[PDB]
C-alpha cells in the first residue's frame, strides 16, 4: 500500500482531456524537497488565477488529503486555458513563480536551483585564436541519434561526452573570426564548468523526417544509472536497486560532483502524441514508485529498466537528479510545522 | 552578426542575423538550413526561451551566440 513518509496515503491526479504530462511535472516538482519546501515558505475581487497560489494549494493537498485523485482544472484556468508540451508548460510556470518572487528573498531561488553554467568557446584554425564566452543553462538536452549514424548512442554518459566534445565547423559554416578578416575552419565547442544543483536532462527522442514532414520517435535504448558521477566533465550496470552510502564515498573521494536520479520522465505510445507518466522516487524514503495520472503504485527496478529501449514502445524522454550533498540536501517538511492553515 | 545554433542531432550550424531581426526571421533561418517548420522549433538562450516577436537585442544574443534547438512535444 503506497505511503508517504508522514504516513499519508499517496495521491493521483485527475487526467482531464489529454493532460498527462502536466501530472506528471506537477508530481515531479512536488516531490522536489527545495522545491515543495519553497512552496510551503511563501506566503473585493479575488485573484484566483496566481499560478504560484494554485501551485501552492495543489502541493497543499497532494499531501494533506484523503482524497482519491486531484482535479488540475484550478492550476489550467491559472494558466488561462479553455482546453502546449511539458517543457514550455514547465517555463511557465517557473517564470511565473519568478515574477513573484521578485524583491522576496526566493528571487535567484530558480537559478540556485535549476541553472547551471558552462562555456562556450570557438578557435579560429589559422589565427590559432580562440573566443570564449559565458554561458548557462537550465535543462540539458541530449541527443539519441546522430543522423546518420547507423549505432545510436547506447549511455547517457556518452551523449554527455559527445555533447561538450569539440567539432569542427565545415566549409557551409565556417566561422567570421574578426583577426583573419575573413571565413575560416575553427573549433565548435561547449564545456561544462559548473552542474546546476537539480540536474534537469532531457532526451532527444523526438525527431524530424525529410520526406514525410512528420514528425517520429526514436526508441533506442539508452542506459542511464541512478547514482551519476560527472567529475570528467568539469576541468553493462545496475543502479536501479537501493543506494549505498559506502559506494558514495568511495566516488565522492575522487570527485565531488555527484547526483542521485529521483524522477525518470517517459512518454509510450504514438511519436505525435501519446501518454506521459513518471517513475518517481522520494528521496527521503529512499524508495521507487510510480506515477500515472489517478494511479499511484509501487515501482520495481525492472519496469524502471525495461523502458531503456528496445522493441507499448514506452521510453523516457527525461531524468531529474540531485546533487548528493549531506548539508545542502533537505527533506520534506512534516505537516505540523505549517505556519499555513 | 553570425550566431550558432546547435540542432537536433548536436551538429552546431552557422546563421547571419541582425540585431534588429525579429526572432521569427531567426527560425525561419532554421527552417532554410534545416527543413523544420518554425512552428515546431523551440529556441533556448542561457536557459530561456525565446518567445515569438521579440528581437534578439531584446534577449542581449551578442555575435557568437550558441542557441539550443528543440522539439516541441504533444500528447
Ligand atoms: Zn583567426
Amino acid at each position: 500500500i503506497p505511503v508517504d513518509e508522514n504516513g499519508h496515503r499517496y495521491v493521483g491526479l485527475v487526467n482531464q482531456a489529454m493532460t498527462s504530462y502536466l501530472n506528471s511535472l506537477v508530481q515531479s516538482l512536488y516531490m522536489t524537497p527545495e522545491f515543495r519546501n519553497a512552496m510551503y515558505d511563501w506566503e473585493r475581487k479575488k485573484a484566483e488565477q496566481s499560478i504560484p497560489c494554485q501551485l501552492q494549494k495543489l502541493f497543499l493537498l497532494l499531501q494533506t488529503s484523503e482524497n482519491d485523485s486531484l482535479e488540475t482544472k484550478d492550476l489550467t484556468q491559472s494558466f488561462g486555458w479553455t482546453s502546449h508540451d511539458v517543457q514550455e508548460l514547465c517555463r511557465l510556470m517557473f517564470d511565473a513563480l519568478e515574477h513573484k518572487w521578485k524583491g522576496t528573498e526566493h528571487e535567484k531561488l530558480i537559478q540556485d536551483l535549476y541553472r547551471g553554467t558552462m562555456e562556450d568557446f570557438v578557435a579560429c584554425l589559422k589565427c590559432g585564436r580562440e573566443s570564449v564566452k559565458t554561458d548557462y543553462f537550465l535543462d540539458l538536452p541530449l541527443a539519441v541519434k546522430p543522423f546518420g549514424a547507423i549505432h545510436a548512442y547506447k549511455s547517457v554518459e556518452e551523449a554527455l561526452t559527445a555533447f561538450v566534445q569539440p567539432e569542427l565547423l565545415d566549409g557551409s559554416n565556417q566561422y567570421m573570426c574578426e583577426n583573419c578578416k575573413s571565413k575560416q575552419d575553427a573549433h565548435k565547442g561547449l564545456r561544462i564548468t559548473q552542474f546546476p544543483y537539480l540536474l534537469t536532462i532531457q532526451l532527444k527522442r523526438f525527431d524530424f523526417d525529410y520526406n514525410t514532414m512528420h514528425r517520429i520517435k526514436l526508441n533506442d535504448k539508452m542506459t542511464f544509472p541512478d547514482v551519476l558521477d560527472l567529475n570528467d566533465y568539469v576541468n553493462v550496470c545496475v543502479g536501479q536497486p537501493i543506494d549505498h552510502a559506502a559506494v558514495d564515498d568511495i566516488v565522492k573521494t575522487s570527485g565531488d560532483n555527484v547526483y542521485e536520479l529521483f524522477s525518470v520522465m517517459v512518454h509510450s505510445g504514438n511519436a505525435a502524441g501519446g501518454h506521459y507518466f513518471a517513475y518517481i522516487k522520494n528521496l527521503d524514503q529512499d524508495r521507487w514508485y510510480v506515477f500515472n495520472d489517478t494511479r499511484v503504485d509501487f515501482a520495481t527496478p525492472l519496469e524502471i529498466e525495461k523502458s531503456f529501449g528496445g522493441h507499448s514502445n514506452t521510453n523516457a524522454y527525461m531524468l531529474m537528479y540531485r546533487r548528493i550533498d549531506p548539508k545542502r540536501n533537505a527533506r520534506f517538511i512534516l505537516s505540523n510545522q505549517l505556519p499555513q492553515h | 552578426m553570425q550566431i550558432f545554433v546547435k540542432t537536433l542531432t548536436g551538429k552546431t550550424i552557422t546563421l547571419e542575423v541582425e540585431p534588429s531581426d525579429t526572432i521569427e526571421n531567426v527560425k525561419a533561418k532554421i527552417q532554410d538550413k534545416e527543413g523544420i517548420p518554425p512552428d515546431q522549433q523551440r529556441l533556448i538562450f542561457a536557459g530561456k526561451q525565446l518567445e515569438d516577436g521579440r528581437t534578439l537585442s531584446d534577449y542581449n544574443i551578442q555575435k557568437e551566440s550558441t542557441l539550443h534547438l528543440v522539439l516541441r512535444l504533444r500528447g
